[PDB]
C-alpha cells in the first residue's frame, strides 16, 4: 500500500479488494515490491490511454512477465499448461499429487 | 546439422555433456534445422541388454532420451 502511494499518485478501485491480493505472489523482497510496481504503473500507463488509471487485469496479466530478484540468474521454466483434466484421465495420480503438494 | 553414427562416444566417464549435449542443444540454438542420425541401431542399444563395463549405452540413451523427448513449449523445428 505505500508502494502504491509514494512514488505517483494511484487508486485501485475496490474492483478488487487492496489487502490479500499480494498473496497472488510471494516471492518478493520489499525491493521487488518498488520495480514491481513501477512496472505496474508504466504498463497500464501504456495499455490504456495517459487518462486516470485502474489496475484491474492487467495487474494479474503483468505479473505474468516477472520473476524476483532472487531467481531471476537461476533456471525456471513454466509449461504449456496441461490443465489438469487434460492429463485428466486416471485422475487418481493427478489426485495424489494435488492432495500431497497443496498441503 | 548431423552426427556419423558414434560420433558422440567419447574416452572419459561423463560422455554425454561432452558431446551430445552440447550438439543437440546447438540444434535448438539454431534456427530451423534438422539432425540427422545414421545407425541409431549402434548408438543407442536397447536398454534391456545390459551392458558391463561401464554400461555407457544407458548413458547416452538416457541424455538422449531427455533431450529428445517431450518437447514441451520447445517445436522450434528440431526435427
Amino acid at each position: 500500500e505505500y508502494f502504491f502511494s509514494k512514488n505517483q499518485i494511484m487508486k485501485l478501485n475496490r474492483d478488487l479488494q487492496f489487502s490479500d491480493l499480494s498473496l497472488e505472489t510471494e516471492g518478493f523482497s520489499p525491493l521487488d515490491l518498488e520495480i514491481f510496481t513501477e512496472k505496474i504503473f508504466y504498463d497500464l500507463q501504456l495499455e490504456r490511454d495517459c487518462d486516470n488509471v485502474v489496475t484491474r487485469e492487467l495487474f494479474s496479466k503483468s505479473l505474468s512477465a516477472f520473476t524476483p530478484s532472487a531467481l531471476r540468474g537461476v533456471k525456471l521454466t513454466k509449461e504449456t499448461n496441461i490443465k489438469w483434466g487434460d492429463i485428466g484421465a486416471l485422475a487418481n495420480a493427478k489426485d495424489v499429487l494435488l492432495e500431497t503438494l497443496e498441503w | 546439422f548431423s552426427v556419423k553414427g558414434p560420433e558422440l562416444l567419447n574416452m572419459y566417464i561423463g560422455e554425454s555433456e561432452a558431446n551430445v549435449r552440447r550438439v543437440f542443444q546447438k540444434a535448438r540454438e539454431a534456427k530451423p534445422c534438422v539432425i540427422f542420425f545414421d545407425q541409431i541401431d549402434s548408438v543407442a542399444p536397447k536398454r534391456g541388454n545390459q551392458g558391463d563395463s561401464g554400461g555407457v549405452m544407458d548413458r547416452i540413451v538416457s541424455q538422449l532420451l531427455a533431450e529428445l523427448d517431450g518437447m514441451s513449449t520447445d517445436a522450434d523445428g528440431v526435427f
